[PDB]
Formats: C-alpha cells, sequence, structure tokens
C-alpha cells in the first residue's frame, strides 16, 4: 500500500547516506588521468592513417 | 499521521544526504580541466551507409570484434551487419514487429531482442544448421522491454517498462534477481567493464546504481529534471554519463556520488536518445532529436563536432570496443558508420 | 538473402498499420466486428494493433507508432463523467510531437446507447459541459432519420467538441475524421478503408504541396 | 522571332515586332531562372527525403527544367540565323516535344497517385518508362517528320527555319496536335486535383467562408499551371484565327515568362525547399 | 532533484475562496507546462487546468470553467490556483503536476499513482 512503499524509500535513503564519499577534486583528477593516459590509443581523438582504418 | 511522520523522516534524510554531497563538493571538474588544451574541432565523415532496413532502426548494438553490427527495426527484421564490407550476415525475422532493444553477446553466439511483446527473445547465431531460431524465450516482465544487455553467454540483464530490472538465466529461463525501486519506466542501462555492477536510468529523472551479485540499489543519482533515455559508463568504470529529455547531458561519478559536469547548450531544445564514450572517454557522443548528433568534450563541456546527414531522429548510436568507429542509427532506416 | 528481403518489402508496403487506442468502456473490440488483429477489405490488407498489455504510462511506447497510417480513436458518449477524460486523451494524442504527422480516425462508439440517455432526461450534458446549453445544431449537419432533434444536437455537440481540439493545432499536417458507430455496425471496416484511402490521397497532395 | 510561330502559322505584320520584343525580354529572365533552378536542384539533390514519390517528381522537375533550357537557347540561335538554321529545327522540335511529354509524366503521375493509391508498383521500372517515353517518343516523331518532308523541301521556312503550314505537307500540325493532346490530358488532371481540394477539410468545415477554400485552391492553381503547361492552352485560341493581336500577346507573354514562373512557383513555393534554402 | 510542494488546503465552507500555492524546485519553472489535478475519494485522478510556458495558453476543465482562476509566477518558481464558489463535489486531494518534456504542449499527467513529477498534494474538504 501507500505506507508500504514509503517504508522502502526510508530504508534505501539510510543506506545511501552511510556510503563514504570521496572528494570531488580527487575523483575529478582520476577521470582526467584516464583521458590523458588512453589518449594515444583512442582512434577518434587522435589522427589515424587511412591504411590502419579498415573503413577507408 | 503515521504516514506523514515517515515522509518527514525521508525529507530530513534527503537534506542530510544533500549536505553530505556539498561537504565534499569543493572545486569542479571544469575548474580542474581548464589548464589542459581543448581537443579542437573534430571532423567526421560517413565511411559506410548501411541500407536495407524497411522501417526505423530504433536500437542497435556493436560487436566485441568491432566488425559485426546488429540493428533492430520496427519492420520485424533483426539484421546482423558486416560493417567492413557492408553486407548482411544474417536477417532474423521477429515474431513481434515492435522491437525496442537488441543485444549482441560478447562471445557472439547469441543475439537478443525485445519490445512491446513484453518478451526478451534470444536467437542462436552459431547453430549447426545455420538457420536462426529462437534459442530461448524470456517472459515475466509486465512492461515493455526497453534495454537488454548480455553479462555473459548464460546471464542477461533486461530493463522493462514496469519500473523494474531483472537478471535472467538462459538455462533456467526465469529471473534470478529482480531490481525494484524505480518509480518510472526504465529506459536504458549500461554494463560496467568488470560486469560487477550496472546503472539503469528511468523516467523518474534519477539513475540508480545496481550490483548484479547482491541485487541491491547501491547508489541513487538525482541530477536530471526530465525522463532519462541514455546511460553509458566511462571507460574507467568509476563514472557514467546520462542524457535526458531536458536537452542536457550530465556526468556523474560513482565515488563522488554527485553530478560532475553538465553538457548543455542554449540553442539545444531537443532531448537525448543515446550517449556513448570513446576509447579514452575524453570524447562524448550524444544523440539528439534535431536530426543530428553532437560531439562533446568530457572535460570541457564544449561542442567539438556535429554528425549530420540523418533525415529523422537519431534513435541510437554506439562506439566499437576498440574505438575504431562510431555507428549512428536514426529513424530514417539508415545506419551510418563514422570515422 | 537479398531476395527474401525484397519479398518482405512488398508485403510491408502493401499492408497498412493502424493503432487502436481508447478507453476500456469505449468498446475497442466491437470496432473490429494476441491483441493483434487483421482485416482485409477491397483487396488491400489493413493491420491493426491494440496495445493494452502496458501500464498507464503511455508517453514512451507511443513513439513506436509514429509510422502508422492512422490512429483509430474509440470514445464512448454514454458516460459524461469520463467524456472529459477522453477529450484530454485525444488532446494529448493530437498535440504529441511524434504523432503530429498522423491522422486520427475518431469513432463515437455505441451512439445507440446515447439515445436513451438523452431521451430519459435523468442525465443532462449541461451539468458537465456548460457550453451545451448555448450550442445549436449546425446547418451542414444532417440529422439521423427517425431520431429526436435533441438526440442529434447531443451527439453532434460531442463530435464538434472533439473537433475543436482538432482544428486548434495541426497546421494541416494531420486531419481528424469523426464517425458515429452504434452497438452493431458492419460498415466500420468500410469507413476505416475510406478514411485511410483519403489520408493517402492527402499525403501525396501535401507531398506535392498542392494542399 | 515572335515565339508565337510555334503555335501560329502566321503572325500579323504590325504585331510581330511587338510580340518579338516581349519574347526577347521573356527569354532573358527565363534563361537566368532555369540556370538557378538547375543549381538549386543539383545542390539539394541529396538533401531531399528518400521517398519514392518525392524522388520521381524531382527527376521530372529537372528533366522539364533541363528540356526548357536547351530548347530555349536553341530557339534563339535559330531565329538569329542556311544549314545551321535548318539544323536547329530538329533539336528545337524534339526538345519542345520532350518538354511536352515530360509535362505529361508529371500530370499522369499526379493522376495515378490519386486514382490508384494502393498500387505501389516498382519505382525503378516506373522510372524507366518515364525516361523511355519522355524522350524516345518525341525522338520518334522528330525523325519521322524529317524522313518524309525534308526531301520535299517543305520542312524549311523561308529564313525562319520552323515547321510551316502550307501545301500538301502538314509539318506544323504534326507538332501542334501532340502538344494540344498533352494539354488536354493535363487539364483533365488539373480538374481531378480540384475535385479533391474543393471540399473543405478544416474540421469538415471551411470556418472562414469561401475565402479559406479559394486561397487554398488558388495556391494549387498557380503551381499547377506552369508545371503541367496550362499556359500552352492559349495556343488553340491564336491558331484558329492567326490574326488576333490579343490572343498573340498573352500566349507569348506567359510562355516566355514560364521559366520565371517555374522558379517562382515550382521552386520558391516549395515549402520543404525554402526552409532548406534558408539553412544553406 | 525534481520536487513539488503544495501549500494551503484544509476545510473550507461552501462558496469560499482558496489559493493553493505550488512550490517548484530542481528545474526551471519557465520551461515546463504546469497542470493541476485532483483525485476524488474512490475515484481516479482527473485533470483540472493547465498553464502554458508564458501563460498565453490557459485552459480549464468543464467543471471549473470560469469558477477557477489559475496563473504562474516565473519570478520565484511558484504556481498559483484560485478556487471560488466551492461545492461538495470539489472535495478532493489536489496535486500539482508538471509535464515531463520541456518546450512541449503535450503531456500525460493524468496518470494515476505512478508519476514522479507530481507533488504529494493537499487535501481540500468542503462542508
Ligand atoms: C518518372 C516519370 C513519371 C511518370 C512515370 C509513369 C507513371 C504512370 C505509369 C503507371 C500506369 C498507371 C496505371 C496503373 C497500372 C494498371 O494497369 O492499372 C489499371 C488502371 O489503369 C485502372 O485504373 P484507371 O481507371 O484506368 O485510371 C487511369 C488513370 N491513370 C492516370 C492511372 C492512367
Amino acid at each position: 500500500a501507500s505506507i508500504a512503499q514509503a517504508r522502502k524509500l526510508v530504508e534505501q535513503l539510510k543506506m545511501e547516506a552511510n556510503i563514504d564519499r570521496i572528494k570531488v577534486s580527487k575523483a575529478a583528477a582520476d577521470l582526467m588521468a584516464y583521458c590523458e593516459a588512453h589518449a594515444k590509443e583512442d582512434p577518434l581523438l587522435t589522427p589515424v592513417p587511412a591504411s590502419e582504418n579498415p573503413f577507408r | 499521521s503515521e504516514l506523514d511522520q515517515l515522509r518527514q523522516e525521508a525529507e530530513q534524510l534527503k537534506n542530510q544526504i544533500r549536505d553530505a554531497r556539498k561537504a565534499c563538493a569543493d572545486a569542479t571538474l571544469s575548474q580542474i580541466t581548464n589548464n589542459i588544451d581543448p581537443v579542437g574541432r573534430i571532423q567526421m565523415r560517413t565511411r559506410r551507409t548501411l541500407r536495407g532496413h524497411l522501417a526505423k532502426i530504433y536500437a542497435m548494438h556493436w560487436g566485441t570484434d568491432s566488425r559485426l553490427l546488429v540493428s533492430a527495426s520496427q519492420d520485424g527484421k533483426l539484421i546482423i551487419w558486416d560493417s567492413y564490407t557492408t553486407n548482411k550476415v544474417h536477417a532474423i525475422p521477429l515474431r513481434s514487429s515492435w522491437v525496442m532493444t537488441c543485444a549482441y553477446a560478447p562471445s557472439g553466439n547469441y543475439v537478443a531482442c525485445g519490445g512491446l511483446d513484453n518478451i526478451c527473445s534470444i536467437y542462436n547465431l552459431k547453430t549447426r544448421e545455420g538457420n536462426v531460431r529462437v534459442s530461448r524465450e524470456l517472459a515475466g516482465h509486465t512492461g515493455y522491454l526497453s534495454c537488454c544487455r548480455f553479462l555473459d553467454d548464460n546471464q542477461i540483464v533486461t530493463s522493462s517498462g514496469d519500473t523494474t530490472c531483472a537478471l535472467w538465466d538462459i538455462e533456467t529461463g526465469q529471473q534470478t534477481t529482480t531490481f525494484t525501486g524505480h518509480t518510472g519506466d526504465v529506459m536504458s542501462l549500461s554494463l560496467a567493464p568488470d560486469t560487477r555492477l550496472f546503472v539503469s536510468g528511468a523516467c523518474d529523472a534519477s539513475a540508480k546504481l545496481w550490483d548484479v551479485r547482491e541485487g541491491m540499489c547501491r547508489q541513487t543519482f538525482t541530477g536530471h529534471e526530465s525522463d532519462i533515455n541514455a546511460i553509458c559508463f566511462f571507460p574507467n568504470g568509476n563514472a557514467f554519463a546520462t542524457g535526458s529529455d531536458d536537452a542536457t547531458c550530465r556526468l556523474f561519478d560513482l565515488r563522488a556520488d554527485q553530478e560532475l559536469m553538465t553538457y548543455s547548450h542554449d540553442n539545444i531544445i531537443c532531448g537525448i536518445t543515446s550517449v556513448s564514450f570513446s576509447k579514452s572517454g575524453r570524447l562524448l557522443l550524444a544523440g539528439y532529436d534535431d536530426f543530428n548528433c553532437n560531439v562533446w568534450d568530457a572535460l570541457k563541456a564544449d561542442r567539438a563536432g556535429v554528425l549530420a546527414g540523418h533525415d529523422n531522429r537519431v534513435s541510437c548510436l554506439g562506439v566499437t570496443d576498440d574505438g575504431m568507429a562510431v555507428a549512428t542509427g536514426s529513424w530514417d532506416s539508415f545506419l551510418k558508420i563514422w570515422n | 538473402i537479398e531476395k527474401q528481403l525484397q519479398k518482405d518489402k512488398q508485403v510491408y508496403r502493401a499492408t497498412h498499420r493502424l493503432l487502436l487506442l481508447g478507453a476500456d468502456n469505449s468498446g475497442k473490440s466491437t470496432i473490429v466486428k494476441i491483441f493483434e488483429t487483421k482485416f482485409q477489405v477491397d483487396k488491400v490488407n489493413f493491420h491493426m494493433f491494440d496495445v493494452g498489455g502496458q501500464r498507464d504510462e503511455r508517453r514512451k511506447w507511443i513513439q513506436c507508432f509514429n509510422d502508422v497510417t492512422a490512429i483509430i480513436f474509440v470514445v464512448d458518449s454514454s458516460d459524461y463523467n469520463r467524456l472529459q477524460e477522453a477529450l484530454n486523451d485525444f488532446k494529448s494524442i493530437w498535440n504529441n510531437r511524434w504523432l503530429r504527422t498522423i491522422s486520427v480516425i475518431l469513432f463515437l462508439n455505441k451512439q445507440d446507447l446515447l439515445a436513451e440517455k438523452v431521451l430519459a432526461g435523468k442525465s443532462k450534458i449541461e451539468d458537465y459541459f456548460p457550453e451545451f446549453a448555448r450550442y445549436t445544431t449546425p446547418e451542414d449537419a444532417t440529422p439521423e432519420p427517425g431520431e429526436d432533434p435533441r438526440v442529434t444536437r447531443a451527439k453532434y455537440f460531442i463530435r464538434d467538441e472533439f473537433l475543436r481540439i482538432s482544428t486548434a493545432s495541426g497546421d494541416g499536417r494531420h486531419y481528424c475524421y469523426p464517425h458515429f458507430t452504434c452497438a452493431v455496425d458492419t460498415e466500420n471496416a468500410r469507413r476505416i478503408f475510406n478514411d485511410c484511402r483519403d489520408i493517402i490521397q492527402r499525403m501525396h497532395l501535401r507531398q506535392y504541396e498542392l494542399l | 522571332t515572335s515565339f508565337s510561330i510555334l503555335m501560329s502559322p502566321f503572325v500579323p505584320s504590325t504585331i510581330f515586332p511587338v510580340v518579338k520584343w516581349i519574347t526577347y525580354v521573356g527569354l532573358g529572365i527565363s534563361i537566368g531562372s532555369l540556370i538557378l533552378c538547375l543549381i538549386i536542384e543539383a545542390l539539394f539533390w541529396k538533401q531531399i527525403k528518400k521517398s519514392q514519390t518525392s524522388h520521381t517528381r524531382r527527376i521530372c522537375m529537372v528533366n522539364i527544367a533541363l528540356s526548357l533550357l536547351i530548347a530555349d537557347v536553341w530557339f534563339i540561335v535559330g531565329a538569329t540565323v542556311s544549314g545551321v538554321c535548318t539544323a536547329a529545327v530538329f533539336f528545337t522540335h524534339f526538345f519542345y516535344l520532350s518538354l511536352f511529354f515530360w509535362m505529361l509524366m508529371l500530370g499522369i503521375l499526379l493522376a495515378y497517385r490519386i486514382i490508384l493509391v494502393f498500387h505501389h508498383m516498382a519505382q525503378h521500372l516506373m522510372m524507366a518508362v518515364g525516361f523511355c517515353l519522355g524522350y524516345g517518343c518525341p525522338l520518334i516523331i522528330s525523325v519521322i517528320t524529317i524522313a518524309v518532308t525534308q526531301p520535299s523541301n517543305t520542312y524549311k521556312r523561308k529564313d525562319v527555319c520552323w515547321l510551316n503550314w502550307s501545301n500538301g505537307s502538314k509539318p506544323l500540325l504534326a507538332f501542334v496536335v501532340p502538344a494540344l493532346a498533352i494539354v488536354a490530358v493535363n487539364f483533365v488532371v488539373v480538374l481531378l486535383v480540384l475535385t479533391k481540394l474543393w471540399r473543405p477539410t478544416v474540421g469538415e468545415r471551411l470556418s472562414r467562408d469561401d475565402k479559406a477554400t479559394i486561397i487554398r485552391v488558388g495556391k494549387s492553381l498557380l503551381i499547377l499551371t506552369p508545371l503541367l503547361g496550362l499556359t500552352w492552352g492559349f495556343g488553340i485560341g491564336t491558331i484558329v484565327d492567326s490574326q488576333n493581336l490579343a490572343w498573340h500577346v498573352i500566349f507569348a507573354l506567359l510562355n516566355a515568362f514560364q521559366g520565371f514562373f517555374i522558379l517562382c512557383f515550382g521552386i520558391l513555393l516549395d515549402s520543404k525547399l525554402r526552409q532548406l534554402l534558408f539553412n544553406k | 532533484q525534481v520536487q513539488l510542494q503544495e501549500s494551503g488546503g484544509g476545510l473550507v465552507q461552501p462558496g469560499g475562496s482558496l489559493r493553493l500555492s505550488c512550490a517548484a524546485s530542481g528545474f526551471t519553472f519557465s520551461n515546463y507546462k504546469m497542470n493541476w489535478v485532483r483525485q476524488a475519494p474512490g475515484k481516479g485522478l482527473e485533470w483540472v487546468s493547465d498553464i502554458s510556458q508564458s501563460g498565453a495558453s490557459i485552459s480549464y476543465t468543464g467543471s471549473v470553467k470560469g469558477r477557477f482562476t489559475i496563473s504562474r509566477d516565473n519570478a520565484k518558481n511558484t504556481l498559483y490556483l484560485q478556487m471560488n464558489s466551492l461545492k461538495p463535489e470539489d472535495t478532493a486531494v489536489y496535486y500539482c503536476a508538471r509535464c515531463p518534456a520541456p518546450f512541449t504542449r503535450d503531456c500525460f499527467d493524468v496518470t494515476s499513482t505512478t508519476y514522479a513529477y507530481r507533488g504529494q498534494g493537499t487535501q481540500v474538504t468542503v462542508s
């Protein structure tokens, strides 16, 4: 019923609060580190010879 | 007044959770990534135009070998494509004309489809006879199947329109674990690279993070304000980008558990249908209802390219595992390969 | 493999897809005579879908029917309480962004039941719709033979009220075809065929921009 | 030089320079109009939607436009200029018939899409018959005429090099009668379109009196007249008398301005093309 | 997060005046068409009135035509509904609903018990 679904939301919210959150500055750096580390192997980001490309 | 007290407690919990996000919300990814140089303008051309679909291609999926492409169209035909040579490897007729999702197994032996029939039908592509048949029929969802992904050969996870997600075993044919908690129609889900956990976006303007083994909602992200239609993880697996009908794409971090960056532009008034990440994750590609796609920078939130040439709404798009090329499928019954 | 697709191409284009949506009390199954139905009239196949296996959230799966020839809207005039709800449903379908290029064929199903309701006098339309008192029967409207004048005015007011939303928006891209249907009627298939034929004719004229 | 000699055996001596001057200015704007039309069609060839009906009318538009350009320029050079004059007769006569037969295809396609809406036959085969009869039949008529009347020397007008109307030979009406036949079939096609559009369709009512129906009808009538060659219908008015100044001037004015009419009505009034042009 | 809060309500004598206020947060109020829906006891939800993005297009249901006055306040993201000449049939729980798609005049807020964009609402009782 209405009271039943509201009870589940409360339990989910308590669990969500208990998770430790890492600082955004450290988290943002990890995403940037991955982009620069894998930048060369990415074919769309960097120019690729037509010989290597099988679509051309 | 028991119900009223419970609602007040939930509201207080949301404020406490929101304060927790703001406690660690110092600095922004845009501020940090200002020093690096822009990627610059990206020029993309249609290397291959895949023709043969009778009706609109609502969903598509790439292969693990970056060669085989599978697309689902409303004409009732499921076609496996040879992207390199532009040939139809297989053509699978569908019992139900309305299909909304299609998945390609990592091994490549199995292909799945689902739609308004409330059934996720799976076909075997490596049968001895060579003719495609329904390997196994999955039933149990009370809503339309919106997205399905193959965790492995024997396990498949599906998102349906009944606000629930389920994990199905091929041999058993029944749902082993049901993911419940969404208050809106679940439209898309993405699989993490390690397949340990996945996140599903629903029509409730929220993305919930789920773990396959435990079957519990680990995290919930509420940053959008309209129906969510596109979910895709970062290649690192610690973040994901979400596009919604409010013409905005938002990137969320699993560890930070908050919104990182928003990819929006004033002239855009069209919602998002499909999003994808490149090999490195720096390049973000999102589908739009303005008959074309836009290429975004994951670290600067600026437009880098436009994928025009589509005569209808871009229903779906995908990038190969190796990042060799990106394929875009719109409602004009045409699949275009971009490089 | 291309030969099989070519054969399926002719079948796909020859058949015409129709979407059947409406209220549960509107009697959608009566219009025809799992949920999928097929009927062929005048040597052309008409293929109709009735989506009832989903939930009430219809803003997402309705986009799958943007390629259908027409939308068959079935509404019941015997219930004035739910008549406003059907009008809101028609307005949402008419003003939908993905359904703006699809014509709608409107069926006033079970018009026979409406006759006794208006003749009895216990239920008055003016209570729910204040505009009914000032409404007058149009000159172009043709009263049904052997019918009370109040019956004709009551049934045409509902048809006109549905058409106000039709004329409000659309810019001529899609048109609404209202029809009156009784409890039993064998001309429903013929009426659908005539409107669908009309829709195709107007589509070509708009494509040529003559319209 | 009068441009009325195509549909009139004789032109009045006093009226001839007046209509000729109208002809020269009319070709000046038309030739420039046709050049713009070809550029627009070529640039927007891939921009149009991939529809069976949309593509076949577009190829009819360019073929009519292409035929009009070549026929007009070869008509001017023949008037200015013995071998080169009489050589241009075959091509000018063939191109104009090609324009007439291509206009028939637009009319037939318009009638076929209305009379038979469920006859979704093969587009490629239908394209072939349009090219086959649009150009082959005018070619057949042109070669037969030269085969019979050229040795008789009746194929050549005195310093005009156009089909004549005199003596035992009948070259002129051999060209005129097909042209009037196309207009007669195209006028019937136009009347069929008016039959569908005459009934109001704005919620089964006009809602704005007869003005709403007329303005919708009027827009269709302007588009249909140059594309299907309804302006050539005035030729029968001037061919019966061949001495009426009023009949001669209107025939030359509209036909010379047909190229302007095609660009202004067939291109600018194209709703899909105007927005596409704005984007470019 | 999208959250809609309704203020006001309560017991009202017939023929009185009520001004319900709907608080909008988590989204741009100016970009979405807004609706008011009531759920009578033992009856499904029904649409009452709607307001366009700029307020140019405002329509009401037949039961409150002229009686009800509605408006939107884009300055502080608030939606106002004025109710006059109360009747016993008007006794219902009024919800503040928002159409999902921005820049659109079409929405399906009539959905019952499954809608994340509808507020909790307030109970209105007419004596
Ligand atoms: C590209 C270029 C453009 C153009 C092209 C071409 C088109 C045309 C052809 C087709 C043809 C048509 C017809 C159909 C078939 C049949 O046979 O069927 C019978 C009927 O006939 C019967 O009907 P009726 O009545 O006869 O009608 C007649 C009319 N129309 C016009 C159709 C001839």
